[PDB]
């Protein structure tokens, strides 16, 4: 089964005050492992999974130090951004980066990942052959230039390719009594009364892990994009996720109706209908 | 630029009356990440509300959960209320047991 | 474990 990992980061600053907010967020899997804060007391790295308790003074501590180096990092850029941008002082702005790397089934490196964004938008991007970036704007060729110049993706593709990898082998090992599991949806359909002679048959697929899952209703076959009703996908707040689709159906017509299940963690698709 | 917060307000468990619950309050594709989240029983602010932490999909908008212990009666109603720099006033979203 | 940046922005 394919692996993966990732660090977010953020750093906002609001008119009011006098510094930026800068908030770091480990993930395995997709699962939040570690976290740090510059708003907290304390600032440091902490363990925010059962399985990472392991590591012991040393690791804490030397990736707390990288954090304040981040913090300073991010602080300085988005100094240099509202120039770029030729923003006057007086407004919120943001900076966000996203770093990591992609494994195989065989545990091989499949893709690295850097990218950043300013104010929620694409800014620039290291693309998959790492050597080369993608940068949009007319304000961020200064940065693209300076990061070509100063042989940044080099070092970028150093730690992606190597250090990224590594320690996601090693937090891979560290927690394999929980990181590869699927949980898979149940699902049923609920009955609800609607306009004269006309029901709403709601499928439901709950208890399910990961988030990724499709739901579709047919008419004999026929899939229902025709203004079908759903909703995005939501965290029970659990660990475990829910989604619903439903359609409106002629009253005592509704066993031409059935509503299938895609997920990866299934034996295969379910299948349902309303059943009283 | 300004993305507009999504709302849904949904049981954590299917609801029954008479049985503790979780009520959640999910609230997405936001920009900036400034926001504020109250949850409301019968129009009035709940006290104990736990809010997850600041995080960020991939399409980098904002999310946040916002929830709360409750018991379902059949004469109750609870609601999110939204504040965020986008929307000119609040933004209320009433709980539906069937959605 | 998380990248530390280079030339900034």
């Amino acid at each position: 089964g394919p692996h993966s990992m990732r660090y977010f980061e953020t750093a906002v600053s609001r008119p009011g005050l006098e510094e930026p907010r800068y908030i770091s967020v480990g993930y395995v899997d997709n699962k939040e492992f570690v976290r740090f804060d510059s708003d907290a007391e304390n600032p440091r790295y902490e363990p925010r999974a059962p399985w990472m308790e392991q590591e012991g003074p040393e690791y804490w501590e030397r990736e707390t130090q990288k954090a304040k180096g981040q913090e300073q990092w991010f602080r300085v850029s988005l100094r240099n951004l509202l120039g770029y941008y030729n923003q006057s002082a007086g407004g919120s702005h943001t900076l966000q980066q996203m770093s990591g790397c992609d494994l195989g089934s065989d545990w091989r490196l499949l893709r690295g990942y850097l990218q950043f964004a300013y104010e929620g938008r694409d800014y620039i991007a290291l693309n998959e052959d790492l050597k080369t970036w993608t940068a949009a704007d007319m304000a961020a060729q200064i940065t693209r230039r300076k990061w070509e110049q100063s042989g940044a993706a080099e070092h970028y593709k150093a730690y992606l390719e190597g250090e990224c990898v590594e320690w996601l082998h090693r937090y891979l090992k560290n927690g394999n009594a929980t990181l590869l599991r699927t949980d898979s949806p149940k699902a049923h359909v609920t009955h609800h009364p609607r306009s004269k002679g006309e029901v709403t048959l709601r499928c439901w697929a709950l208890g399910f892990y990961p988030a990724d899952i499709t739901l579709t209703w047919q008419l004999n076959g026929e899939e229902l994009t025709q203004d079908m009703e759903l909703v995005e996908t939501r965290p029970a707040g659990d660990g475990t996720f829910q989604k619903w689709a439903s359609v409106v159906v002629p009253l005592g017509k509704e066993q031409n109706y059935t509503c299938r299940v895609y997920h990866e963690g299934l034996p295969e698709p379910l299948t349902l209908r309303w059943e009283p | 630029i300004q993305k507009t917060p999504q709302i849904q307000v949904y049981s954590r468990h299917p609801p029954e009356n008479g049985k503790p619950n979780i009520l959640n309050c999910y609230v997405t594709q936001f920009h900036p990440p400034h926001i504020e989240i109250q949850m409301l029983k019968n129009g009035k602010k709940i006290p104990k509300v736990e809010m997850s932490d600041m995080s960020f999909s991939k399409d980098w908008s904002f999310y946040i959960l916002a929830h709360t212990e409750f018991t379902p009666t059949e004469t109750d109603t609870y609601a999110c209320r939204v504040k965020h720099d986008s929307m000119a006033e609040p933004k209320t979203v009433y709980w539906d047991r069937d959605m | 474990k998380g990248p530390a940046n280079f030339a900034t922005m």
